[PDB]
RNA sequence: AUUAAUAAAUAAAUAUUUAUUUUUCUUUGUAAAUAUUAUGAACAAUUUAAUUAACUAAAAUGUUUGAAUAUUUAUUUUUAUAUU
């Protein structure tokens, strides 16, 4: 995955990073790092972290430790 | 034990055993496999628990929709002893008995009839009187008292019929989880007792008209009474 | 247990057996020196194992010739026998005989011949006559074709082969009645040949059945249930009895009880006679008036 | 039923309710221990010389 | 068994000491001791009745219950229905099937994903 | 009805005869009038006792 | 144990890549079985008293996170050790056979009768001739854990004009040394 | 065993011989549908013509 | 005529509607489901199965730049008793194995050679007597077999062949 | 290492002996009941099926 | 532990040979007579090369190593099925030893004709010369 | 047991049909989805959408499982440039029909080149998406929307680095 | 299988019950007693010759060249592995 990883690496420099190409970066220094099994959608992280993303107005914005 | 008796309910029911029934079952609503046509594996926990809530609501269970009864209530476990006891033994056998051995052999089978189901209750509503101890009423726990004294029950504050603990050996007893059986009987009976003496004494210290002065009266006279019956004191 | 090649040290003594009944006894003691060293390393101290392979070691010289060898090893394993917990009957049959055959080697007639005696004892008072053919004796029962396939019907099995502590007495016996016939015993002779023959016929007893359906029988495939059960053979039935060997009945689980004992039935709560229960008493007034004095009757004959 | 249907063995559970009685049920020691009715022969009748005891001089064995 | 420990806990057998189906006393004349013997840890429940169940239950380590029909078995397969409730963990009831062999999916060396092996080419 | 047979492998189930290695009707009543002829003919070898 | 040669360079450069983890491959009952230490597996009956501890004869690979050992068919001074935790039947398989002709029903109840068994343990002490050559095949006398014993060059000639161009990095990345 | 841009009617009969698995000469499926519904038709073989 | 009644009505609670309500339909329903999946299970699952294991053996090696056909060849040439399931599973699971055993059938390693046929030692055509003592083929049969039993594992009965060999001279007694 | 007693449908699927003409000439102790006073084993039954 | 047998006496061919020697490889080509058509072995005739009747679980050591075994060495039991398939390679054996007593039985007696083939094959067959004297 | 509603969506219906890509199934898995660049300059039509098939379906993984919809996106372009063998683009017949008697549609492919070759490339994957599944509409439709075409040289996926697909022909 | 009708060995098929260890390399279902027995072809040709399956896995079956293009004869391009 390394090996693969420096490949991905190499190909992109060039022609800087796509989001494809940070994705899967991601995924494969993810999976070689990892010691268990995910069995939850990746995408439920950001879901719930969009309020950090998405700024709200007034006195209802939300800030951690609300 | 969904569909069957929970946690405080009185009627025995073995849910596996096709008991009360008028009809050899020929369907079964809680089914997962095909193969459980000729290998029902009932008993086994996952298959048990999909036939269990499969099955529908009895009388001791209610619906989610409809409203149930607050069964774990004191001023409503209290009672229910109160008219297990009464009718276990009559009003005359009761007032003979509390003039008065000289005794009919009916009558004597009675009154130990009385106590075995009186004792038997107890066990069953053990955990839900533990678990409303703390909000309960002093008129409920004084009510507690004259229950037992009723059933002739004498508690064990250390006839008696909770001090000896039910015969069986050890290696044959029901230690399956999920039903509310009490091994240490006798023991959980005197923690109650003392738990509600204790809170007895709490509502007194509490509750320190002509009307409320004759209800102190009374109810001082009442715990006296009855706690030197039960061979209690404060 | 520590690791040994089990599998390849027991090929090395099925050689070892086959040379033995080829002849060839120094192959086969060289074969089970090495089988006896591996169980020796293997199997904890005296183990069956380590005793049946020192019984073929022991065989083994004394064919080759080493006959005190073969008398220590025998030695040996009697010992370990003696050391052990609930020995193998087969085991200490086919111990013995050898040992008789190692004394008859080396000479001690009466030695050899009062260890077969021993062995025949041992057997005669330690062994079941008729287990071996407890599931083999209802076999032809099974058999439902009379004109053909019906070798099924007189299927038979050699005592000799499914009994092999009763073929190593019988070997011993006969090794004892030719020790008698050479030494000129006629009374030893006799009884030890009375004793094979009687043996014998208790292994036949026990192997004796009836015949059940004869001719070709078409389907009823179910009877096989029956036909192949726990039947009791002869020798069980007659030791356990229904009358020799009576049957425990508490009556603290029964109803009924001796006339004598008719307060040691089940505790009853409160309980009252309420008569013998004579079927008539429903029909009418003049049937119930018929029976009026028969609980009394049936109290004063079960008074006291 | 038949044994060898499977309807012999389609009912799995709830025969027995697990909690045994205090009254008469026990456990068993070992062998040394009599159980009541235990016999090694099938018998559908299994009395002793105290249930129907026999009038004879003895009791009928095998030897006589 | 599991990690030198039976699941089994009990066993209850029902018989009537008397005027029944001889089967279930013969049983434990003759196989019950071997049984005992050899698996002293489960406890044997025998209930005397009047009308027996003519069953074997088997309570487990998990509180989970098996029960065998002996209406007119044979002693020997009493035993070996006993000895079958031994045996059994009674704990799950999949089928003997290509993908149900593997109880559970591991993975030694590490599963396969899109990107292993996906930056690999052909060389000569 | 046909009779059905236990099968021991795929082989019985393509076969359709059970016994193939035997002659069809019309050539078993071949060689069993052949069969007969000859007997009879050896029978009656020697003359008429 | 561990590995073993002749040559002490190689048996020290392999050793290492031994320890760890390991699945084996194994042969049983016919049917074939990846199992790694923890792993409860389903085999056809073996007349194996619960709770016992077993031992795999006929393994057909092993290996782990460094290494990957085959046998062709068969492996040796492979020790795959387990546990029979269970002797029971599986799920009831039924066969309903019937016919519109005939008015003849069979009902068959195929419980496929099985022995669980968790894997307690696998160890691996191989005895290694020498290296071997892939693109040859000849074994090498010498070992050179510096060197690859097959060197792989790129496919790009430009003879081939109407050739899947891939990106440039993937048809020629150079590949590492997995011994340094 | 397919639709027509995999399989042409034709094809449907190769399973015989002669000249059905020769493709014919006359092809009248795009132009119009004839009233006859004749598809194919093969060269002629003689004084006889194939029609599909 | 028997039919799976009392069987089947068991599981009429799987159905829906009509079946599930009516026992006739129910039990029609379940015995049509019980003959069909049995005809499926005994002429149609396993070709399913085994081509979807094709597929994803094949997949695997055309990822690694082979294909089915010729991996299987080449197993079999190998002599690599792997059976289609074991390499679905060690492709999905075991990659880098996987990868190995298409390296292994690429390479030209030269497969293993066949079994060898009995050979009968000259010890047997060796005369005996010649004109105790032990047999010299039963001696090389011996030797052959202490050897498999040393060489089966690392057992604690020692390396020494000839120890081993001379084992029946520990139990002998000298007279 | 004693083998399993694993059941098997041979001796498994098996019903309780009923005293035979054997056994109760051998023992006549047993001869308990009407039941056990069975007619010759030549008599299969009542006819089942039909010819 | 594991166990890898190919032949009866457990020896094997070698496999390995001295380094830097051009190894030996099997026959890649069928074993048709005729050069043509020029065949590659199929996976099924590889199997039979290698030993295996065909299928890996007719014949070879998946067939006759032992599938299990008990971790202090203890071997398996004898099942009816390894019984049987011992009879039956033991069946196999008898039937070449019967064959073999058989023509040795005619050749002695005198019964093996000194010419190719039967009657039939000969008049049919033109490539048997004809033997007349 | 299972029960689909006969209240499907259908077509007139204002809420739609979906588009697989942006649907949320416990068949549809779009974590591991790759990208794919196939370029069908001088490449055989059937070929190709045979080639492009393969990624497309997931036959490709050897994680490939039949109920799994899960396949790498292809962006296939220079669609115009895809080439038939010889006289098949117009001796190569495409037929539809409507419920109407008339009904019945002949056409070449021809017709459908100069209409949209995309089209022509989505009707050769249908044929090959419903080879290989036919049983269940979720499969014969997901992997052609997974599908991309595009005639020209020119596609908005440059923000997804499609790697460009490399095979080989039977020859 | 099938012969109405004077001294001619034998109807067969199916089913039920039952019977005979004869030698030759291998292999081989013969016989008796008993019950039942319209599931029905017209010509031509030739002829002493022509719906079954125990489970798991394994598993080998599957659009040119005696023309074409062209001009007033010359040109053109004529094994495997693998899948029930």
């Amino acid at each position: 995955m390394r090996v693969g990883q420096n490949i991905l690496a190499e190909e992109t420099k060039a022609t800087g990073m796509t989001s494809m190409d940070t994705y899967v970066n991601s995924r494969i220094q993810s999976i070689i790092a990892e010691n268990t099994v995910e069995n939850v959608a990746l995408s439920h992280w950001r879901r719930r972290h969009m309020w950090n993303l998405v700024r709200t107005h007034g006195k209802l914005q939300r800030h951690w430790g609300v | 034990v969904y569909g069957g008796s929970g946690r405080g309910d009185l009627l025995y029911e073995n849910p596996d055993a096709r008991r009360h029934s008028g009809r050899a079952l020929g369907v079964l609503n809680g089914v997962r496999h095909s193969s459980q046509a000729t290998m029902p594996e009932s008993g086994q926990l996952y298959y048990r628990k999909l036939i269990l809530h499969s099955r529908p609501p009895n009388g001791s269970c209610a619906g989610l929709q409809r409203h149930c009864h607050d069964t774990c209530n004191w001023s409503y476990l209290i009672p229910s002893l109160h008219r297990c006891a009464e009718s276990a033994i009559s009003a005359k056998l009761w007032e003979k008995m509390c003039q008065l051995v000289n005794l009919t052999q009916y009558e004597r089978q009675r009154v130990r009839d009385g106590q075995n189901l009186y004792r038997y209750e107890v066990h069953q509503r053990l955990p839900l009187l533990e678990e409303s101890i703390g909000w309960a009423q002093l008129d409920d726990l004084l009510g507690w008292f004259r229950s037992a004294r009723r059933a002739w029950v004498r508690l064990p504050t250390s006839s008696s019929a909770m001090s000896c603990r039910l015969e069986g050996h050890a290696d044959s007893r029901d230690t399956t989880p999920g039903r509310n059986q009490v091994f240490d009987t006798p023991e959980r009976v005197e923690q109650l007792t003392e738990a509600t003496v204790h809170r007895i004494r709490e509502e007194l210290q509490r509750l320190n008209s002509a009307r409320r002065l004759a209800r102190d009266e009374e109810l001082s006279r009442c715990v006296e009474e009855e706690l030197g019956w039960h061979g209690v004191a404060l | 247990r520590p690791y040994v090649p089990l599998g390849e040290v027991a090929k090395l003594e099925l050689q070892g057996d086959y040379y033995m009944e080829g002849g060839m006894f120094q192959e086969a003691l060289e074969h089970y020196g090495v089988v006896a060293k591996a169980y020796n390393y293997a199997y904890p101290e005296n183990h069956a194992q380590r005793i049946g392979i020192r019984i073929k070691l022991s065989a083994a010289f004394r064919q080759t010739g080493r006959l005190e060898s073969s008398l220590a090893n025998i030695e040996e394993v009697l010992r370990m026998l003696d050391a052990s917990t609930r020995p193998s009957l087969e085991l200490i049959c086919e111990a013995l005989l050898e040992l008789g055959i190692t004394r008859e080697a080396l000479g001690m007639k009466r030695e050899a011949t009062e260890a077969y005696e021993e062995a025949l004892e041992v057997v005669n008072s330690f062994h079941n006559w008729g287990e071996s053919h407890r599931m083999l004796r209802l076999l032809p029962r099974l058999g439902r074709r009379f004109n053909y396939n019906f070798e099924e019907k007189f299927v038979y099995f050699s005592p000799f082969d499914y009994d092999r502590t009763f073929a190593l007495v019988d070997q011993c016996l006969e090794r004892a009645e030719t020790i008698f016939n050479e030494i000129g015993d006629v009374e030893g002779a006799i009884r030890v040949l009375q004793q094979r023959k009687e043996m014998i016929d208790k292994k036949f007893f026990n192997m004796r059945d009836f015949a059940g359906r004869i001719h070709t029988m078409r389907g009823h495939w179910k009877r096989r249930a029956q036909h192949l059960t726990n039947a009791p053979t002869p020798d069980e039935l007659l030791r356990y009895s229904p009358t020799i060997h009576q049957v425990h009945r508490d009556f603290k689980y029964e109803l009924t009880a001796p006339i004598g004992r008719e307060k040691e039935v089940m505790p009853g709560v409160n309980r009252l006679v309420l008569d013998m229960g004579n079927p008539y008493r429903r029909r009418g007034r003049l049937s119930n008036k018929m029976l009026k004095d028969a609980d009394h009757k049936f109290a004063n004959y079960v008074r006291q | 039923s038949s044994i060898f249907s499977p309807r012999y063995d389609w009912r799995t559970s709830g025969v027995h309710d697990i909690a045994p009685r205090d009254e008469g049920d026990f456990l068993y020691q070992g062998p040394q221990h009599v159980l009541p009715g235990a016999h090694p022969l099938p018998l559908h009748h299994p009395h002793n010389t105290i249930t129907r005891p026999v009038i004879s001089p003895y009791i009928p064995s095998p030897q006589r | 068994s599991r990690n030198g420990e039976l699941c089994l806990k009990k066993v209850i057998i029902s018989y009537c000491p008397s005027n029944g189906a001889p089967n279930t006393r013969q049983f434990l004349a003759t196989h019950l001791p071997h049984f005992h013997a050899k698996y002293p840890s489960v406890s044997i429940d025998l209930r005397p009745r009047l009308w027996p169940e003519m069953a074997i239950t088997g309570v487990y380590r998990d509180g989970s219950e098996r029960s065998y029909n002996t209406k007119n078995l044979s002693p020997m397969g009493i035993f070996l229905r006993l000895n079958n409730l031994v045996s059994t963990a009674n704990d799950y009831d999949q089928p003997f099937c290509a993908s149900h062999l593997h109880f559970q999916r591991r993975s030694v060396q590490g599963t396969w994903n899109p990107w292993l092996w996906n930056y690999e080419t052909e060389r000569r | 009805l046909v009779k059905r047979h236990k099968i021991t492998n795929n082989q019985m189930l393509l076969m359709r005869r059970r016994e193939p290695y035997k002659p069809t009707m019309k050539d078993r009543q071949e060689i069993a009038d052949r069969a007969k002829l000859e007997e009879f003919e050896r029978k009656n070898a020697d003359g008429l006792m | 144990n561990g590995l073993r040669c002749p040559d002490a360079l190689i048996t020290r450069t392999l050793n290492p890549l031994l320890n760890g983890p390991k699945f084996a491959v194994i042969y049983c009952g016919n049917h074939q079985y990846k199992v790694a230490v923890g792993d409860v597996i389903a085999v056809q009956r073996l007349r194996v008293e619960i709770g016992s501890h077993i031992a795999l004869k006929k393994v057909l690979m092993v290996g782990g996170p460094r290494f990957t050992a085959i046998g062709r068919p068969l492996l040796e001074g492979v020790r795959v050790t387990a546990q029979v935790e269970e002797q029971k039947r599986m799920r009831n398989v039924v066969s309903l056979f019937a016919t519109p002709g005939r008015r003849h029903v069979r009902w068959v109840d195929a419980p496929h009768a099985a022995t669980i068994i968790r894997i307690c343990e696998i160890f691996y002490s191989p005895n290694v001739v020498g290296e071997l050559d892939k693109y040859k095949g000849e074994l090498l006398e010498t070992f050179t854990p510096g060197q690859h014993t097959n060197p792989v060059y790129p496919v790009d000639d430009g003879y081939d004009v109407f050739r899947k161009k891939d990106k440039e990095a993937m048809e020629n990345a150079t590949t590492f040394l997995d011994l340094l | 065993t397919g639709s027509p841009t995999h399989q042409r009617e034709y094809e449907r009969f190769h399973h015989l011989p002669g000249d059905v698995r020769t493709r014919p000469q006359f092809d009248f499926t795009f132009g119009e549908t004839r009233a006859d519904r004749v598809m194919f038709a093969w060269r002629k073989r003689g004084d006889l013509q194939l029609y599909q | 005529h028997y039919r799976a009644k009392l069987e089947l009505d068991r599981i009429r609670s799987m159905l829906r509607g009509r079946a599930r309500l009516e026992r006739k339909v129910g039990l029609k329903r379940l015995f049509f489901l019980m003959r069909t999946q049995t005809r499926y299970r005994v002429e149609q699952q396993a070709h399913w199965e085994r081509a979807i294991v094709r597929k994803n053996v094949d997949s695997a090696a055309r990822e690694h730049g082979t294909g089915w056909q010729h991996l299987r060849n080449e197993l079999g040439r190998q002599n690599v008793m792997l059976l289609p399931r074991s390499q679905q599973l060690l492709a999905q699971y075991e990659p880098l194995a996987f990868r190995a055993v298409v390296e292994l059938c690429a390479s030209r390693i030269p497969p293993p050679p066949p079994p060898v046929v009995a050979s009968v030692p000259e010890e047997s055509y060796t005369l005996w007597p010649p004109a105790s003592l032990s047999h010299p083929a039963a001696r090389v049969e011996l030797r052959c077999g202490v050897e498999r039993v040393l060489r089966r594992g690392p057992s604690g009965l020692g390396n020494n062949v000839n120890e081993l060999i001379d084992a029946w001279k520990e139990f002998d007694v000298s007279p | 290492h004693p083998l399993p007693v694993v059941g098997s449908r041979l001796n498994g699927r098996t019903t309780q002996h009923k005293w035979n003409h054997w056994d109760q000439y051998l023992n006549p102790q047993i001869t308990q009941s009407i039941k056990d006073l069975t007619p010759t084993p030549e008599y299969v039954g009542m006819r089942c099926g039909h010819n | 532990y594991s166990e890898a047998r190919s032949n009866y006496d457990g020896t094997s061919l070698p496999a390995w040979p001295a380094p830097g020697k051009k190894p030996t490889y099997p026959a890649a080509l069928s074993e048709l007579r005729l050069p043509q058509p020029r065949m590659r072995k199929t996976r099924t005739e590889w199997m039979y090369y290698h030993g295996h009747g065909g299928c890996p679980g007719k014949y070879g050591p998946s067939r006759e190593i032992a599938d299990f075994e008990y971790a202090d060495g203890t071997p398996a039991s004898i099942s009816g099925r390894r019984f049987a398939f011992k009879h039956h390679q033991d069946h196999l054996l008898v039937q070449l030893i019967r064959a073999a007593a058989t023509v040795e039985r005619y050749d002695a007696s005198g019964l093996l004709p000194r010419i190719p083939g039967t009657a039939e094959q000969r008049n049919w067959d033109p490539a048997i010369p004809l033997f007349l004297d | 047991a299972p029960f689909k509603s006969v209240l499907r969506r259908h077509k007139h219906h204002p809420e739609g049909l979906p588009l697989y890509n942006d649907m949320s199934k416990q068949w549809l898995c779009r974590e591991g989805e790759r990208w794919w660049l196939l370029d069908a300059r001088g490449e055989q039509l059937p070929r190709v959408a045979a080639v492009a098939a393969q990624y497309i379906t997931g036959q490709h993984r050897p994680d490939f499982t039949p109920g799994m919809i899960t396949g790498d996106h292809v962006v296939i372009v220079n669609i115009k440039d895809v080439v038939m063998v010889g006289d098949q683009w117009i001796r190569v017949p495409i037929t539809w029909q409507t419920a109407y008697p008339g009904g019945k549609y002949r056409i070449r492919l021809t017709d459908m080149y100069e209409r949209d070759p995309c089209m022509l490339m989505w009707w050769f994957l249908k044929d090959e998406v419903n080879r290989h599944f036919v049983r269940k509409l979720k499969t014969r439709i997901a992997p052609l929307e997974k599908a991309w075409l595009y005639e020209d040289s020119i596609h908005p996926h440059a923000d997804k680095n499609p790697r460009p697909l490399c095979w080989t022909d039977p020859e």
